[PDB]
């Protein structure tokens, strides 16, 4: 029949100014609904719903993926991997609303990119062109990663989605952002300090604070450290993995690197499956409400 | 402004980074007692960017007003990694609350 080809198709006569005032209602929103989650805003839960909605992908069918809108399913949407996702879907249905034109994997995608720049995090360049597919698309569920694994686990789950040492210390520095919430994942706490601002401190406080591997409140085993962060099991591990420790390293020394790095390995997270044609056009960088004045 | 809600805006928003008692710890960021009528960068036992100190600013409300809006805007190359305060109202609170916090 054939291997399994997404190609991007730009949505009827739109461009890069229609894509920037999706973007603009997005960023708008994250800035005037800052009581969420006590005060930490819907920045980390939009970051989190686009790598999700991405990180179905196999590279070894086109199974998974951003390119199909697929979230929007209950399947995916009630995935327990998932849990809490909806409050990202339900920041993001106003916007849906009023701009109907966007297909949901664009939406859901550009919904993290805008979330990382919003939060003073690197640009990312994001191409449109993502088509909603039925209902028996959606890829089952089990396709994302555990958090009670080791190094071995996670550089062996980054297989499947392509991804190489750099691109998974990389892709994990977005632990700087938010918290574990008990009552979703059987997990609780903040990663770090800043909780609504991109930083490599994920890097910096997994090598500098004094972290002990305890159970919470769920009997699952979470790293805490005294100055009150958390760690998951697969993020304590790059530490624990000479490889992924030298480039932990790397990042907690230099955050442009991490940025440059980051914003390369995201775009990649949130294109896989999509093949883009001759003809479209080139990615956007979108400009950030702080460059408009506001 | 409401000194109470301003206790909230600090607990969820800075509380994690600062505490406001006399001889309180540092933490992520230096303590806070006796901010108000300061010169910044000038708390004992922190290690401040060189921004900060250079900056030199006696700390009062009205400056304290422009630097929780956008800090980065405030001191180019300040390491407190911190958003901003968009909303004048909260602002205006948490600045009642740590007026009397922070004395
Ligand atoms: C081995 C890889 C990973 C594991 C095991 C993992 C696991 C988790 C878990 C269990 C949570 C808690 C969800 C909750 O309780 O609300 C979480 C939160 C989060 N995840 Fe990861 N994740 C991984 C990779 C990633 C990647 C690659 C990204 C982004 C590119 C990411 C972004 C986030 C963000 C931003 C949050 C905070 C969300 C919020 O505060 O609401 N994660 N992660
Ligand atoms: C509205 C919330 C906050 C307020 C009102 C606040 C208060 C202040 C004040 C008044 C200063 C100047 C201190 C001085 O010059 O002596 C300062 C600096 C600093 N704060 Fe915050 N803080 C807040 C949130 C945070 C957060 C979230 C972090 C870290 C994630 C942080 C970490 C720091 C650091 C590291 C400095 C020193 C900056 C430098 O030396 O360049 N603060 N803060």
């Amino acid at each position: 029949t054939t291997p399994l080809v997404h190609v991007a198709s730009v949505e009827k006569g739109r461009s890069y100014e229609d894509f920037q005032k999706v973007y603009n209602a997005i960023a708008l929103k994250l800035r005037e609904d800052d009581e969420y989650d006590n005060y930490i805003g819907y920045g980390p839960v939009l970051v989190r719903l686009a790598w999700h909605i991405s990180g179905t992908w196999d590279k070894h069918d086109n199974t998974g993926g951003s390119y199909g809108g697929t979230y929007r399913f209950k399947k995916e949407f009630n995935d327990p991997s998932n849990a809490g996702l909806q409050n990202g879907f339900k920041f993001l249905e106003p916007i849906h609303k009023e701009f109907p034109w966007i297909s949901s994997g664009d939406l859901f995608s550009l919904g993290g990119v805008t979330a990382v720049q919003e939060m003073q995090g690197p640009k990312i360049p994001w191409r449109c062109g993502r088509v909603d597919t039925p209902e028996d698309t959606t890829p089952d569920n089990g396709r994302l990663p555990d958090a009670d694994k080791d190094a071995g686990y996670v550089r062996t789950f980054f297989q499947r989605l392509n991804m190489n040492d750099r691109e998974v210390v990389a892709l994990m520095g977005a632990h700087a952002l938010g918290k574990t919430h008990l009552k979703n994942s059987g997990y609780e706490g903040p990663f770090g300090a800043a909780n609504n601002v991109f930083t490599n401190e994920f890097y910096l406080n997994l090598l500098n604070e004094d972290w002990k591997l305890e159970k919470n409140d769920a009997n699952n085993e979470q790293w805490d450290s005294k100055s009150g962060y958390m760690m998951l099991p697969t993020d304590y591990s790059l530490i624990q993995d000479p490889k992924y420790l030298s480039i932990v390293k790397e990042y907690a020394n230099d955050q442009d690197k991490f940025f440059k790095d980051f914003s390369k390995a995201f775009e990649k997270l949130l294109e896989n499956g999509i093949t883009f044609p001759k003809d479209a056009p080139s990615p956007f960088i979108f400009k950030t409400l702080e460059e408009q004045g506001l | 402004g409401s000194a109470k809600k301003g206790a909230t805006l600090f607990k969820t928003r800075c509380l994690q980074c600062h505490t406001v008692e006399k001889g309180g710890p540092h933490k992520v960021g230096p303590n806070l007692h006796g901010i108000f009528g300061r010169h910044s960068g000038q708390a004992e036992g922190y290690s401040y960017t060189d921004a900060n100190i250079k900056k030199n600013v006696l700390w009062d409300e009205n400056n304290m007003s422009e630097y929780l809006t956008n800090p980065k805007k405030y001191i180019p190359g300040t390491k407190m990694a911190f958003g901003g305060l968009k909303k004048e109202k909260d602002r205006n609170d948490l600045i009642t609350y740590l007026k009397k916090a922070c004395e």
